[PDB]
Formats: structure tokens, C-alpha cells, sequence
């Protein structure tokens, strides 16, 4: 593995100015 | 077609009118909705009985705080865009309200919806708007037990309660306040669950939905326009930066339907339905995901991203031991090769 089999956030990618 | 089939063969956006007594029980409900075919358009609209109401006023918000706004720079043309989400400054609602309702990024005048709908595709990449989306927080009044987006109690809850595990805006709320232009990207949901969502208030919200049976079809076309993203993560739809204008559906033959949501209405995308949108103007809205026996299958053979690392991933473990004991084991060993049937509700 190398992450959790369950997690995360439903927020999508947040790119900075 | 066993009368499966054979509901909403148009597989096209119903909208339903329950009772406040069909109306209190939400699982039963969803069901019931499923039975009647909803389900094959993907997503479908229930008007709430009149006399229901989350929250008695919203004239107490302007303090409420939206901690990380993006603003919506899209890039892109004839039809095919790419939306990339800047995070600006935590503002108020009052703040965001001001900008929204400026004649800066004012909603534009029209007539009919269609003239509005072509103003949006032909000014999406224009004087980038902000959209206070993706906010944790509920505003519901803690006595409203019908369609609590808090606590839907859908067999979703299972994740929570077998391992106390949190995924915020999936079995938690999430709040989005919207202006003119602001929209969301075509996707299906996480680990392809269903969604609700409810608008507190405001200005419309425009939908455009794929019937799962077709959505397939959507994946190809998506793959096709965007090759480069496509290759870098089969489920890159799942980044919600990828726009797609009707013309350009109708254009490749891939069916979809069109709705607008009202204040006060309710939204449910089922699972593995792809849909997309943007805001008339300024609102609220709220949405979590839920769960239903139907997705379990969905669930199992939902196509995830793995080029990042923060995606909303769920161990099915739980659900195929306690629903599908009979295939567990065959499960675990990789051997179910169940194929979903779009049409089937839950018999
Ligand atoms: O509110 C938005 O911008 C997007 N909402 C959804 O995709 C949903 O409720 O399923
Ligand atoms: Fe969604
Ligand atoms: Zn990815």
C-alpha cells in the first residue's frame, strides 16, 4: 500500500495564486 | 424488457411531489422513486411538501465564514474547457454576497433559461468568477428529522460506525455559495455514491445529467478530447476540472438531460450518473453523499483516481461481508464478476 483503503476530503484540487 | 426496462425507457429527469407522509421516511422514499425509474436518468428532482421547511430564516449568516473561496479561471473553446480552481482568502458570506451581487459578476439579463444557458457557455471563460464551494457545515435546524443532509441515517453511516472514519462532504455536510457563472465540472460521485443536494436559498442551479447506462460513453468521449490527462489517470474526470457543453454531447450522440433547480428543491444524482452545472446567480446550497443496497455493486467496481494523494477511497469490506456474505469470499479472491445492470432497482 502506500495510502488508507478509506479517507480523503470530497473538496476537489485547490491550486494557489 | 422486464418492466425494468421498461420504466422511464427515456431514462429522462422526473421530478417528484411526495407527501409530507412519504416525504418522512428518506431510504423509503429513494426507493420508491427507484421504482418508478428515476434512477435510469441519473439524476432527478424532489419538490419538498410546502409546509417543510430546514430553517426558519437565513438572515443570520453574513457572519458565517467561507474559509478557503476559489476563483474559477477556465480555459478552453469550442465546447471543451478545463476549470482551474484558485484558492483565495477566507471571506464572510456578507463579503462574498457583495462581490456576487457587484454588476462586476452581476447576473447577466434574459429571457428565457435557453438565453441564459448560451450566455454561460459563451462567457464561461470570462471574468472568472468565485465560488465559495466545498464548505464544512450544515444548515439545518437540529429538529428537522425529514432529509436531514446531516444525518440522511442511509446504511452509508456503516463506514462511520464500523471504523469512526470522517470524510468530510461525503457522510458530512458541505455548503456552497454560489454566484452567476460558477459551476461544477462533469463527474460522477466518490466511489460513485449517490448525492443530495438541497438549495437553502437564492438563485437557481442548472444541471446536466448522463444516464448511467450511457456514462460509458461520456468516459470514451472525455478520454478522446483529453488525451493527455486521460493517460495520466483513467478516472481523471474524477479531478472536476473537465467541462463539456451541451452542443458538444449532442454533437458525439451521448444523451443527457437538462434541469434547473429552484430554491427550495431538492437534487439526487444516482450512482455512476455523471453530471455537471453553474449557478444563475447567488445562492446556497447544501449536499453529502448517502448510500442505498443498490450501490454496494456500484461501489465494488467504482474506477478510482491514484495519480493523487487525498482521494475519497472506501473499503468495501464492510458492506460485501454484511449485504453480500453469500460472495465474500469470492470477492476477496477477486473472482466476482457481477456486471451491473443500470436499470434494475432493488427487488
Ligand atoms: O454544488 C455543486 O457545485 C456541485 N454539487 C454536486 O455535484 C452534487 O450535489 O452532487
Ligand atoms: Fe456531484
Ligand atoms: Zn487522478
Amino acid at each position: 500500500k502506500s495510502a488508507p483503503a478509506t479517507g480523503g476530503v470530497k473538496k476537489p484540487h485547490r491550486y494557489r495564486p | 424488457a422486464s418492466e425494468s426496462e421498461t420504466l422511464n425507457p427515456s431514462a429522462r429527469i422526473m421530478t417528484f411531489y411526495p407527501t409530507m407522509e412519504e416525504f418522512r421516511n428518506f431510504s423509503r422514499y429513494i426507493a420508491y422513486i427507484e421504482s418508478q425509474g428515476a434512477h435510469r436518468a441519473g439524476l432527478a428532482k424532489v419538490v419538498p411538501p410546502k409546509e417543510w421547511k430546514p430553517r426558519a430564516s437565513y438572515d443570520d449568516i453574513d457572519d458565517l465564514v467561507i474559509p478557503a473561496p476559489i476563483q474559477q479561471l477556465v480555459t478552453g473553446q469550442s465546447g471543451l474547457f478545463t476549470q482551474y480552481n484558485i484558492q483565495k482568502k477566507a471571506m464572510t458570506v456578507r463579503e462574498f454576497r457583495k462581490i456576487a451581487n457587484s454588476d462586476k459578476y452581476c447576473t447577466p439579463r434574459y429571457s428565457e433559461f435557453e438565453e441564459l444557458e448560451r450566455k454561460y457557455w459563451k462567457n464561461l471563460t470570462f471574468n472568472p468568477p468565485i465560488y465559495g464551494a466545498d464548505v464544512n457545515g450544515t444548515l439545518y435546524e437540529k429538529h428537522v428529522d425529514e432529509w436531514n443532509i446531516g444525518r440522511l441515517r442511509t446504511i452509508l453511516d456503516l463506514v462511520e460506525k464500523e471504523s469512526g472514519i470522517t470524510i468530510e462532504g461525503v457522510n458530512t455536510p458541505y455548503l456552497y455559495f454560489g454566484m452567476w457563472k460558477t459551476s461544477f465540472a462533469w463527474h460522477t460521485e466518490d466511489m460513485d455514491l449517490y448525492s443530495i443536494n438541497y438549495l437553502h436559498f437564492g438563485e437557481p442551479k442548472s444541471w446536466y445529467s448522463v444516464p448511467p447506462e450511457h456514462g460509458k460513453r461520456l468516459e470514451r468521449l472525455a478520454k478522446g478530447f483529453f488525451p493527455g490527462s486521460a493517460q495520466s489517470c483513467e478516472a481523471f474526470l474524477r479531478h472536476k476540472m473537465t467541462l463539456i457543453s451541451p452542443l458538444m454531447l449532442k454533437k458525439y450522440g451521448i444523451p443527457f438531460d437538462k434541469v434547473t433547480q429552484e430554491a427550495g428543491e431538492f437534487m439526487i444524482t444516482f450512482p455512476y450518473g455523471y453530471h455537471a452545472g453553474f449557478n444563475h446567480g447567488f445562492n446556497c446550497a447544501e449536499s453529502t453523499n448517502f448510500a442505498t443496497r443498490r450501490w454496494i455493486e456500484y461501489g465494488k467496481q467504482a474506477v478510482l483516481c491514484s495519480c493523487r494523494k487525498d482521494m475519497v477511497k472506501i473499503s468495501m469490506d464492510v458492506f460485501v461481508r454484511k449485504f453480500q456474505p453469500e460472495r465474500y469470499k469470492l470477492w476477496k479472491a477477486g473472482k466476482d464478476n457481477t456486471v451491473i445492470d443500470h436499470t434494475l432497482p432493488t427487488p
